[PDB]
């Protein structure tokens, strides 16, 4: 009476309780795991596009030292860079 | 017997762990590495470029920077290049003890 | 882009030091940005495992 009564159902009461805690748990595992993913993800994503401008920036330092501050090349890499920059400021 | 299924279920489960941390570290210096490269790769073709162009015909007031300057870009790229080896090199190395550790 | 229309002679020496001043900072400003934000994705992978 007593056992069948409040007992076994008790601990079929906790074995759930447990088992509803785990789930919870294991779902807010789930999470962190996607929401650290995400953020790693940003990073590099933008580590990549900083990236693109590091890229055109070096350039046109290497073109200034031609010396020739008429060169097409050191005035394009020049209107480039406001470009690139430009695209990096809408998207980005 | 529950004992066995709990020790085993312990390391297995930090190494696993360890493991993961592991494979992670290894892609970022991966990332890193290439990237670096992706880059000096990317502003070096386009001095190449301009090398290979502005010297059609020599050009003898520039040819002294030209000089200078494909001696930097690549000098550059060489050490860049090289320590994106060396990084990735140290990444393959790190799975080693863990690789033991599993077995 | 402006005032080297045509060319600036005075000017000249000085666009010239300030282009390699502005680029080479920005060069170094934007090079530790990148190593900075792949330190922090470096950062969250020890936690990564601990989670699994
Ligand atoms: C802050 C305009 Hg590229
Ligand atoms: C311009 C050779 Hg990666």
């Amino acid at each position: 009476g007593v056992v069948e009564g409040k007992l076994i159902p008790e601990l079929k009461n906790k074995l759930k309780s447990v088992q509803n805690f785990f789930t919870t748990l294991s779902n807010t595992v789930k999470q962190a795991n996607k929401d650290i993913d995400a953020a790693k993800l940003k990073l590099t994503t933008e580590i990549a596009a900083i990236g693109e401008i590091k890229t055109e920036t070096e350039t046109t330092r290497f073109y200034v030292d031609y010396d020739d501050l008429m060169l097409s090349l050191l005035k394009e890499a020049a209107k480039k860079m406001i470009n690139t920059c430009n695209e990096y400021q809408k998207r980005h | 017997l529950s004992r066995f299924k709990q020790e085993y279920s312990q390391a297995a489960s930090v190494l696993v762990g360890d493991i993961k941390t592991l494979l992670m570290d290894s892609q970022d210096k991966y990332f890193e590495a290439t990237q670096t490269v992706y880059e000096w790769c990317g502003v070096a073709t386009q001095l190449l470029a301009a090398y290979i162009l502005l010297f059609d015909e020599y050009n003898e007031k520039k040819a002294s920077a030209q000089k200078d300057i494909l001696i930097k870009v690549l000098d550059d790229g060489i050490t860049k290049l090289n320590e994106a080896q060396k990084s990735l090199l140290v990444s393959s190395q790190s799975f080693n003890n863990a690789s033991g550790k599993l077995l």
